[PDB]
């Protein structure tokens, strides 16, 4: 018997998260989004489909600002990535707070690591629909 | 339910013919000692808004947190964050005014009082005062605590109605302002020479003046001064 993907925080017999091998579906279906760090930053772009003349051009910005020199991209779910975004900047928000200096890239992958982590370790949640490319520059 | 402890003292301000002008000395004093010497009570919101503070300076800092966080927040998921979705001097001020009124009804205040200082998009000048009561006025000339009782008589004198708003230049409205400044140095004793001015003007702008000095000091009459009353020598 089997059924091992019907639930999100399932071990396969061969140990795999089938609800998330699904979500990453979803992202394969998703719009191109990339990144290319150079030598003293980064940049960040995104193919969005015009499905039609109707949509106002330049209007439906997909890439999202955190803190202040933070930038993220992302494909699959829409929604998700938002979901997604709002926790970054409550998370950069707090640690700016509390240490005054803004959040150092690295943390703030931490932070957006563990939150999308969490989503895989319970069955009353689905994992995220998304990948994200996201960084920026810091002390470092 | 507190009491300031490093604190702020006047916070001066009139509006002119295209703007405002917002000053404040440099001082942190600690009841009667003198203790701070560099502190800045005039925060820069955008390029057309200025937040003049006194009253409580630990209370001041984290305004002053409050009012950065707004700016990134504004920017979120804002292309107009640096068009017509900017920051007005309106939105600044409701977002303080009920800060303050909350706090105050918590029992809990922020110990200040603030004056907004800045000029809307459509070119309005923009001059509105709250305290840690929530309480909150406007008129073409503002002052807080000691400014309230010198500083605005003498600024009175140059704007005294609404009418005279358009018949004042940034040239009598800085003389005015810094006018001010010298006679609160002269009888306040919580205040110091030194002291930021800002203008801020629906042509140039946003325009920061530190370290400025109280000017032209009268004090050679004092020596023909002896005794109390019948001493000679
Ligand atoms: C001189 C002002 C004054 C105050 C607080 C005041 O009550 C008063 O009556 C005077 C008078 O000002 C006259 C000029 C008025 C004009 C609008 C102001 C000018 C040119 C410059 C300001 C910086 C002057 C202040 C408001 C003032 O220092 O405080 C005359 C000069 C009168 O001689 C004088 C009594």
């Amino acid at each position: 018997g089997t059924g091992y993907d019907l639930s999100n925080s399932v071990f396969s017999p061969d140990g795999r998260n089938f609800q998330v091998e699904y979500a990453v579906k979803a992202v394969e279906n998703g719009t191109t989004s990339i990144g290319i760090k150079c030598n003293d930053g980064v940049v960040f772009a995104v193919e969005k489909l015009i499905t039609s003349k109707l949509l106002v051009p330049q209007k439906n910005v997909k890439i999202q600002v955190v803190d202040r020199h933070i930038g993220c991209v992302y494909s699959g779910l829409i929604p998700d990535g938002r979901h997604l975004v709002n926790r970054g900047r409550e998370e950069a928000a707090s640690f700016k707070k509390l240490y005054k200096t803004p959040i150092p890239i690295p943390a703030f992958a931490d932070r957006l690591g563990q939150y999308v982590q969490a989503h895989t370790l319970y069955n009353s949640v689905r994992p995220f629909g998304v990948s994200t490319i996201f960084g920026g520059v810091d002390k470092n | 339910t507190q009491q300031p402890i490093v604190t702020g003292t006047s916070v001066i301000s009139m509006k002119y013919d295209n703007g405002v002008i917002i000053a404040a000395d440099n001082l942190g004093s600690y009841g009667s000692l003198l203790r701070f010497n560099g502190v800045e009570r005039l925060i820069p919101v955008g390029d057309n808004t200025v937040v003049g503070i006194s009253g409580d300076i630990s209370d001041m800092q984290h305004i002053e947190r409050l009012l950065k966080d707004l700016v990134t927040e504004n920017a979120y998921d804002n292309p107009l964050a640096d068009a017509e979705e900017a920051l007005e001097p309106s939105y600044i001020f409701e977002y303080l005014a009920t800060v303050m009124y909350q706090r105050r009804s918590k029992m809990n205040p922020l110990w200040n009082a603030i004056i907004v200082a800045g000029v809307q998009s459509n070119g309005d000048q923009f001059l509105r005062y709250v305290n840690l009561l929530g309480v909150t006025y406007s008129s073409p000339t503002l002052a807080t605590g000691f400014g309230a009782h010198m500083a605005n008589p003498l600024l009175r004198k140059v704007v005294d109605r609404e009418s005279d708003i358009p018949k004042t230049t940034v040239q009598v409205a800085e003389e005015a302002i810094v006018n001010a400044m010298r006679v609160l140095y002269y009888r306040d004793a919580r205040s110091s020479r030194n002291f930021s001015l800002a203008i801020i003007d629906k042509n140039t702008g946003l325009t920061f003046k530190k370290n400025l000095q109280v000017e032209n000091m009268k004090w050679d009459f004092a020596k023909d001064i002896k005794g109390y009353g019948t001493q000679k020598i």
